């Protein structure tokens, strides 16, 4: 859970040397003692002393606190990678601000990965960070010459590893694609990203990022990862019992020589041999605890990244004052052709309009420029107060007024109910005479065919079939005169036959 | 400058005052039952004071009486795509041993996940089993663990405003005015008040004209291009899969960018299937632009033409086809409105100039009068039939009023008075008859006329001939005899030649 090669150092010198070793195993043994910070301080910051007082590496505080990539030990921090030979950490710059993260009181040095690279901040001897982090305040507490491990801070969670380079052609297509995800970010830490002709006050935002090594990194929002154990040729670092790491010559020979005691995982690959031996183990070891190496599968093409992290960052947001409006129309005018107004629009076409007449309303046909609107025919007399309201395309709302002249006492109907109550104008004044003449002519030749009926009655022809039914009714009535004769005769005869006694 | 449907308001409830250089001032509480009248006219609330010889009016004017809808609730629907992320591990570390160690997944069990950001949206973390071994990239011959997270995002940036409602009760728009100088327009609904503006609340009572077919239907309206439609939708809160309303959100500040909090969504919309080593997901959501019964701006559902009206509240209106009728009424409730009375009499005299217009019509007859006044009082022109009020100005001016007559000649006498100077005027003119308007193709009406005159449509004497004949009692008889004689001889003289055209078909050719 953090102890990789050995326990925590103690140190005795007030100002020692830290000689540079050549063995990679010796290097990985050295990292666990928290010496990269000391090398970064004694080389450039001029500070004399040592960091990580009997605390080791696992006790370094993290701003995320409870976070992944920390329960393991094989992951490489950016400082370890930098001391392993990758890109040099840039010096502190006055144009880079500090994200308002955790409390900085009591800390002595921290680092932050930016868009261009990685930066680090610290103070000289006898000074420490304040609660905010603008200046180094002198404190008597940091004067005993010993600095505990918790005073070194790291921001965000990161994993860095060797990567396979790619041609630039497959990289640029990423940068454009990542720029289509956020049409809001314009400038990040003074680095152009888009063209918005306007900035705003930068605000912190926490995102993930992927490092390729060709340009100013890549911002990550959605992506699928894949952990691969690999462990092909060189993934194991180890030591001896108590003494520490073995010699460089032993490490070089162990991969090619014969009998080399070790874990069965290393045994199955190295080419180990077995035989009678004693307690003379030749740097026996195993495989270092780490999940492996990460790959990224962004929409098709895949790439192994140099670094992979999640942290806070400084950026701006686009701002635009779109509130301008337009007004209403541009010199529209209202006409009146026949029984209805006619709207005219010059700026653009008409989407929908609602004409309000004296005692009616109507909706425009919509679609054209010089639209025509017709009301109900029959009642548009007198002087009106036409009032229109509507909206055009491209977001404009327009209202207008106006009027026109319409017939006052003109109706102009041919033959309906509108005339019989009005014989005074009735459109053509010399028109009632036609009605009078026609009606009197029809009245005279609608009574002439009544005297013919009166003198020659047409029902006498039907007076020949009714007497037929009367004859049948009479025959039915006189039918009954026979039964009252025959039955009575039979009854009288039967009575007379039996009346003799 | 006109009025109609007087109610004379209510007196004896006013409480008089005094001070500040005349201007008696008053406060009143009461009620009224002004009629609805047709859209275009106005009904007023002529006030009175027991002592002062001045009055102030309160007129209600209606423009549109359309069939707008109610509003149970409102919400904002954003369009959403589907996004997914996946992470593969190997069974070598001390973090995972076999799938999910507990009964159910808790928190996220890992960092870097796209759920700690701001634009991520709602998510559902899950774990599953995938391939493991030498062929896949693990050092253990056991199935590996796959951790997947699914969410939704909103590229573009459209936003839909939805209001589920099935009432469709008649409504109207009115232009209320205070007595002094104020004018404000608002829209009452048939059953609910319209809030207190300055002490006057006016509510409408309709007839509840049922529509033919209208199930649960919601008016949806885009907020970028302003495109309106009617589509089925569910009530606020619960989201049933199938209709619009699955990405329910309430605030147009977190609707464009979907946030974890602020609104509620359902599951089974971003369903994820696991591959051999990764995870890819496809959305089952349906955009609101095509769901079911998605209509457009012009529609003819039932017997009502649902056009689009340009207002501030309820921007979807129905409309009848030919004329139709709705019999409703307003009910003004005034609580603490204040009115100022001059308490000074002034000269007021005038006479009419001309009358013209309709018979018993839908608009009445306009009468134009000319007045010479030295005050700001309100006239009270009254007659045998209707009565009207308006506002007179300083100096000499002319005004027009609407009076509804019944016969084809006007000779009545009025009793015009403004302030304190009751006098007499006269009337004179001729009027014509114009019937109810017909229907003509190409016109889409958008109003519910609230009154139609019928039952007095018959031909009449003593005017059927005044433009046909002379003018006089004996002239009528002389003209009748003349018109009877004018044609009898002509008709009965053609009898001689009638046979010449009648017997050709019945005799030799
Ligand atoms: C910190 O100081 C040490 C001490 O010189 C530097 O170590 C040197 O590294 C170079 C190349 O890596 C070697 O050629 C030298 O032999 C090293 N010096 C010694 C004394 O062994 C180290 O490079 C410095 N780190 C910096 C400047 O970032
Ligand atoms: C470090 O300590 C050793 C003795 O342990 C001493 O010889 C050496 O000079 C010290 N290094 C210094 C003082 O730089
Ligand atoms: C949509 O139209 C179909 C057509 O028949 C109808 O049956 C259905 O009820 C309509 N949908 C809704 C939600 O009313
Ligand atoms: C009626 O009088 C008014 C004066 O206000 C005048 O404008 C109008 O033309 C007159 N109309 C007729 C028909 O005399
Ligand atoms: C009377 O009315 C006119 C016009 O409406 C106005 O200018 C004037 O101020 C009014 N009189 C008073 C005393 O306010």
């Amino acid at each position: 859970s953090g102890p990789i090669i050995c326990a925590g150092p103690i140190h005795s010198n007030k100002s020692a040397n830290i000689p540079h070793l050549l063995g990679y195993s010796e290097k990985i043994c050295q990292i666990d003692r928290l010496i990269h910070v000391s090398s970064w301080l004694r080389n450039h910051s001029q500070f004399q002393g040592y960091v990580g007082q009997r605390g080791g590496r696992s006790q370094v505080s993290y701003y995320p606190a409870e976070n992944s990539y920390s329960r393991w030990s094989g992951l490489l921090s950016p400082c370890d990678a930098d001391w392993l030979g990758m890109l040099v950490v840039k010096k502190a710059k006055g144009s880079d601000m500090i994200v308002p993260g955790p409390s900085y009181k009591g800390k002595v040095f921290f680092e932050r990965p930016t868009f261009d690279g990685y930066v680090g901040w610290g103070c000289s001897s006898g000074k420490s960070r304040t609660e905010s982090g603008e200046l180094c305040s002198s404190d008597s507490g940091t004067s005993s010459g010993l600095l505990p491990s918790d005073r070194v801070l790291w921001i965000g969670d990161v994993a860095c590893q060797p990567m396979t380079p790619i041609p630039e052609e497959t990289f640029l297509e990423l940068k454009s694609f990542s720029q289509s995800e956020f049409p809001d970010i314009c400038k990040i830490d003074g680095v152009v990203f888009n063209q918005c002709e306007g900035e705003s006050l930068p605000q912190p935002f926490d995102v993930a990022w992927m490092d390729v090594g060709h340009s100013h990194k890549i911002i990550m929002r959605e992506h699928k990862t894949k952990w691969v154990q690999e462990s092909s040729s060189k993934d194991f670092v180890c030591y001896k019992a108590g003494t520490g790491p073995c010699s460089e010559s032993e490490e070089k020979t162990c991969k090619t020589s014969g009998s080399c005691r070790g874990d069965m995982q290393f045994c199955k690959v190295a080419g180990c041999e077995h035989g009678e031996e004693a307690s003379e183990a030749k740097c026996r070891c195993s495989l270092v605890h780490k999940p492996g190496e990460v790959v990224v599968s962004y929409g098709g093409m895949r790439v192994r990244p140099k670094c992979y992290g999640f942290s806070r960052m400084m950026a701006t947001l686009e701002v635009n004052p779109p509130e301008q409006r337009t007004g209403q129309c541009t010199g529209c005018h209202l006409e009146c052709i026949n029984g209805g107004v006619r709207l005219i629009t010059l700026t653009s076409e008409l989407k929908s309009a609602t004409v309000c007449a004296s005692h009616f309303c109507s909706s425009a046909t919509s679609g054209k420029k010089s639209t025509e609107i017709q009301f109900h025919s029959g009642s548009l007399v007198g002087r009106t107060a036409i009032h229109v309201k509507g909206a055009l395309v491209d977001g404009t709302e327009f209202t207008f007024e106006g009027s026109c002249m319409f017939p006052d006492g003109c109706d102009a109907v041919d033959c309906t109910f509108c005339r019989e109550f009005l014989k005074n104008p009735q459109c053509y004044p010399a028109k009632k005479w036609l009605f009078i003449i026609i009606v009197i002519l029809l009245g005279y030749a609608g009574l002439m065919l009544l005297t013919n009926v009166l003198k020659a009655i047409g029902i006498w022809g039907s007076w020949v079939i009714a007497p037929v039914k009367l004859i049948f009714a009479i025959i039915k009535k006189l039918m009954r005169t026979v039964s009252c004769l025959m039955g009575k005769l039979m009854d009288r005869g039967r009575q007379v036959i039996h009346e003799e006694i | 400058e006109s009025c109609d449907e007087m109610v004379h308001a209510d007196s004896k409830l006013v409480s008089c005052r005094q001070g500040s250089g005349n201007m008696k001032e008053c406060v009143t509480t009461g009620r009224a039952l002004l009629p609805a009248v047709n859209p275009g006219q106005e009904a007023c609330l002529h006030f009175t004071a027991p002592g002062s010889p001045d009055s102030k009016c309160l007129k209600i004017k209606v423009k549109r009486i359309n069939l707008k809808c109610k509003k149970s609730s409102s919400y904002f629907v954003p369009d959403a795509r589907s996004r997914c992320t996946s992470v593969r591990r190997c069974r070598w570390a001390g973090d995972c041993q076999s799938g999910c160690p507990p009964h159910s997944t808790s928190n996220s069990f890992s960092d870097d996940w796209a759920g700690k950001m701001d634009r991520a949206g709602l998510g559902f973390s899950g774990c599953s089993d995938g391939c493991g071994g030498a062929a896949c990239g693990c050092f253990n011959a056991a199935p590996s663990c796959i951790f997947w997270r699914k969410w939704v995002e909103n590229p573009h940036g459209i936003i839909w405003k939805v209001s589920p409602c099935a009432a469709w009760v008649p409504s109207a728009v009115i232009e209320l005015t205070m007595p002094s100088g104020e004018v404000r327009t608002f829209h009452p609904m048939s059953g609910i008040p319209t809030q207190v503006f300055k002490g006057v609340s006016v509510t409408y009572l309709g007839s509840d004209m049922e529509v033919s077919g209208l199930t649960d239907l919601c008016e949806i309206e885009e907020l970028k291009s302003k495109k309106l439609a009617l589509a089925p939708c569910n009530q606020a809160g619960m989201g049933v899969v199938g209709k619009v309303g699955e990405i329910q959100c309430s605030s147009e500040e977190s609707a464009r960018t979907i946030k974890k909090d602020g609104c509620i969504w359902n599951a089974d919309l971003v369903g994820i299937e696991l591959r051999v080593d990764d995870a890819v997901c496809y959305s089952k959501i349906t955009s609101v632009e095509a769901v079911a019964n998605y209509s457009a701006i012009p529609t003819t559902i039932g017997g009502l033409r649902f056009e689009r009206s340009h207002d501030s509240l309820g921007k979807i209106s129905g409309s009848p086809l030919d004329i139709t009728a709705i019999r409703g009424s307003f009910s003004v409730n005034y609580r603490g409105l204040r009115l100022s009375l001059s308490e000074i009499t002034a000269t007021c005299t005038g006479e009419v100039t001309n009358v013209s217009g309709c018979y018993s019509c839908m608009t009445g007859a306009k009468v134009s009068i000319k007045l010479h006044s030295s005050k700001n009082s309100t006239a009270h022109v009254r007659c045998k039939g209707d009565e009207t009020a308006f506002s007179v100005l300083e100096g000499v001016h002319s005004y027009t009023v609407s009076l509804s007559f019944d016969h084809a000649v006007v000779d009545e006498q009025c009793q015009l008075n403004c302030g304190g100077h009751e006098s007499q005027v006269t009337l004179k003119g001729n009027l014509i008859f114009l019937d109810v308007p017909k229907f003509v193709d190409g016109s889409y009406m958008q109003t519910y006329h609230s009154s139609v005159p019928t039952g007095a449509n018959i031909p009449s004497p003593t005017d059927w001939l005044n433009a046909l004949f002379g003018n006089g009692l004996s002239r009528w008889i002389l003209g009748v005899i003349g018109v009877l004689l004018g044609g009898l001889a002509l008709f009965f003289l053609i009898m001689s030649l009638f046979k010449l055209g009648t017997k050709q078909v019945f005799r030799s050719r």
